[PDB]
RNA sequence: AGCUCUUUCUCGAUUCUGUGGGUGGUGGUGCAUGGCCGUUCUUAGUUGGUGGAGCGAUUUGUCUGGUUAAUUCCGAUAACGAACGAGACUCUGGCAUGCUAACUAGUUACGCGACCCCCGAGCGGUCGGCGUCCCCCAACUUCUUAGAGGGACAAGUGGCGUUCAGCCACCCGAGAUUGAGCAAUAACAGGUCUGUGAUGCCCUUAGAUGUCGGGGCUGCACGCGCGCUACACUGACUGGCUCAGCGUGUGCCUACCCUACGCCGGCAGGCGCGGGUAACCCGUUGAACCCCAUUCGUGAUGGGGAUCGGGGAUUGCAAUUAUU
């Protein structure tokens, strides 16, 4: 057989993010279902501001922390071995992982 | 059994808190993160909110 | 299909796509004759290439410009330099290079921009005042 | 012309007098004592203007491809003196834009749209063609 | 603190069977999830569960209002003695590895 | 409130009663304390090794001069060679028809017919024409996107200056300085016990200083600070042109989302739907200034919207002391 599969993963720090997703798709392809390389989904900026004290009288002061999501899929069509095995390699840190069937 | 002893708790200040410190003022509700402030500040860490900018 | 190029305008916020492709040669914004515009009393602005470089020129080429982003005047710098980008990025894969050239030397000249995107751009307001570089009021005592 | 041919105000202009000769539009019998916009000041100087907002709006849907009322009351809806407060938007009244809508229909000019949204017939973009036309015609000046 | 015959047993059973026990800082849930033969939340179940402890026999830990109840070896014996039960006992360690 | 009482059932050794002992506190002290934080300070400040100079603590280095945003550099100098803050460092944002790519992003351009309008031309078939819709075994990455790439080094040149460090003009071109974040040595009776299950001691602790019903915090001759809105014809008005961006959402630590679209209502709003864990949907955020065709006409008037009266509705169990 064959089955559409969508691969999404969604974490943050880039380098390893990028080398995950590098993986994916080379040995995606490099055996060739051929993907639907990454794409690259606008990265989020999660945003929290707030005044320094903890409690206030003083030059009021900001701070603002981010907290940044990168998403990303790849589109593979295969079976059996190929899907289980390509998901778990490519695994450890810091890393969301989502696979999904087909249409809806 | 003492049919005594709440009044609505549902919404408002009074209905939510500090998931680390009980205080039910400065509470961050953005994200569903549900910190005070002042603890937010001591765990931005943790959680994974870094200073960059 | 035929001798076409892509080129773009860009001030403030609100860039302007160009594409010049050989036509009867017309001149359209967004969807609109070039004559309509307005805000107006810019409208010259917008003409302005055209008029520098001789309204001929055109005749060999159709034009149609997108303004997405900025606001009124912001836009009409945008497709201003679209076009004028535009024709000479034409010259110069189609007809002969001492042309482009002779049509930069009189934008340039008299310029306004119309070749090369104008940076200034917003500064991030900063705690403590409403604006950038506006710091709040202080009483002493 | 395309209506996009014609300026918006002069289109505008003339196709609401040709309704207004027409003679069948139908009316909420108020339209004497309606604001069309809370944000407002004091109703329409021009009792007669509910054949212009027709007008506009049969414009408006032409344009586009579909569109309702919550559009519409904010599309009139200016600026409101808060008074002590800053001013804010206010979408415009939805009874006129939308008895506007109905109205419309009985004309056939615009029917309801796949998805929500009304969206202009063959019937109304053929008779806003031909007013644009007329328009265009009238005079150079 | 207070309470029943029979919610005491409840609490003191589940508490030697588990070896463990977890109620969130709140006096008002009258209910808890997991177990909870239902009657209380942190109450009947905390304050016996504080008693417990001031005689030494488990031991306690706050952190994140939530409270976290430890059962110790004293204790162990004690709830053996509570439950009566069969010396051996067996609670909620029992045990493999590696 | 079975709180208290009358009446007499009920639970069943938990509790009660006594002793010793805890426990909470938004109780007090920041002038008893941690942390965090303001301030000196983003100032140019700070120190060691090794030597020289002194019995010694110490001193020179770390300076007359120039230069610099900066103890930044040069030079001179009994010092030489370094580190700390500054800087470099990191982040954000512009210049990349280059890079590698994209149906949860678009574009071209078909195939494009259709809707299809006639808008002009044609008598019409047919041609040129702006959009929507078709979606495709079309093509693309230009706009969009996010990753990697390069660009600025005051680079070249010319004046000036110890002819140095640098300064100024000029070219390519994004021009030397886009804008933040990071902060030393050492201090303060700066602020914080009401952020802290951080915390001492103290105080209190059943007739509580630990919760519900109800009010204050919102009581008005007067002063102050931050602001908002104004004083109009660059305007106030009515019709009409008309473009965006940072961000946001439900399916939630315990009750609940963003809302397009039909209808009713002058409004306020009411009501019926249907999608959306979202780059899919709300939202080509069709914003507002503004621009404009009118009116007003220099009258506190149409500038201004205070105060008050009546009334409609929304949130909530509850709005009276107006939530709005």
């Amino acid at each position: 057989a064959i089955h559409r599969i969508r691969i999404t993963l969604t974490s943050r720090n880039v380098k390893s993010l990028e080398k995950v997703c590098a993986d994916l798709i080379r040995g995606a392809k490099e055996k060739n279902l051929k993907v639907k390389g990454p794409v690259r989904m606008p990265t989020k900026t999660l945003r929290i501001t707030t005044r320094k004290t903890p409690c206030g009288e003083g030059s009021k002061t900001w701070d603002r922390f981010q907290m940044r999501i990168h998403k990303r899929l790849i589109d593979l069509h295969s079976p059996s071995e190929i899907v289980k095995q390509i998901t778990s390699i490519s695994i450890e840190p810091g890393v969301e992982v989502e696979v999904t069937i087909a249409d809806a | 059994q003492q049919l005594y002893w709440s009044h609505p708790r549902k919404f408002g200040q009074g209905s939510r808190s500090c998931r680390v410190c009980s205080n039910r003022h400065g509470l961050i509700r953005k994200y569903g993160l549900n910190m005070c402030r002042q603890c937010f500040r001591q765990y931005a860490k943790d959680i994974g909110f870094i200073k960059l900018d | 299909p035929l001798q076409s190029v892509q080129v773009f305008g860009r001030k403030k916020t609100a860039t302007a796509v160009a594409h010049c492709k050989r036509g009867n040669g017309l001149i359209k914004v967004n969807g609109r004759p070039l004559e309509m515009i307005e805000p107006r009393t810019l409208q010259y602005k917008l003409l302005e290439p055209v008029l520098l470089l001789g309204k001929e020129r055109f005749a060999g080429v159709d034009i149609r410009v997108r303004v997405k982003g900025g606001g009124h005047v912001a836009q009409i710098y945008a497709i201003r330099q679209s076009i004028s980008k535009a024709l000479v990025a034409y010259y110069q894969k189609y007809v002969d290079e001492a042309s482009k050239k002779e049509i930069k030397d009189i934008l340039i000249q008299y310029d306004r921009t119309l070749l090369v995107a104008d940076p200034r751009r917003c500064e991030s307001k900063k705690f403590g005042g409403p604006g950038a570089r506006a710091r709040y009021q202080k009483s002493y005592r | 012309v395309t209506v996009k041919d014609v300026n918006q105000q002069e289109f505008v202009r003339a196709l609401a007098a040709f309704l207004k000769k027409s003679g069948k539009l139908k009316v909420p019998e108020w339209v004497d004592t309606v604001k069309l916009a809370k944000h407002k000041e004091l109703a329409p100087y021009d009792e007669n203007w509910f054949y212009t907002r027709a007008a506009s709006t049969a414009r408006h849907l032409y344009l586009r491809g579909g569109a309702g009322v919550g559009s519409m009351t904010k599309i009139y809806g200016g600026r409101q003196r808060n008074g002590v407060m800053p001013s804010h938007f206010s979408r415009g009244s939805k009874s006129v834009a939308r008895r506007v809508l109905q109205a419309l229909e009985g004309l056939k000019m615009v029917e309801k749209d796949q998805d929500w949204g009304r969206k202009l017939t063959p019937q109304g973009q053929r008779d806003l063609d031909r007013i644009a036309g007329q328009v265009a015609a009238a005079k150079k000046k | 603190m207070l309470m029943p015959k029979k919610n005491r047993i409840a609490i003191y059973e589940l508490l030697f069977k588990e070896g463990v026990m977890v109620a969130k800082k709140d006096v008002h849930m009258p209910k808890h999830p997991e177990l909870a033969d239902k009657n209380v939340p942190n109450l009947h179940v905390m304050k016996a569960m504080q008693s417990l402890k001031s005689r030494g026999y488990v031991k306690e830990q706050f952190a994140w209002r939530h409270f976290y109840w430890y059962l110790t070896n004293e204790g162990i014996q004690y709830l053996r003695d509570y439950l009566h039960l069969p010396p051996e006992i067996v609670p909620a360690t029992l045990r493999r590895s590696r």
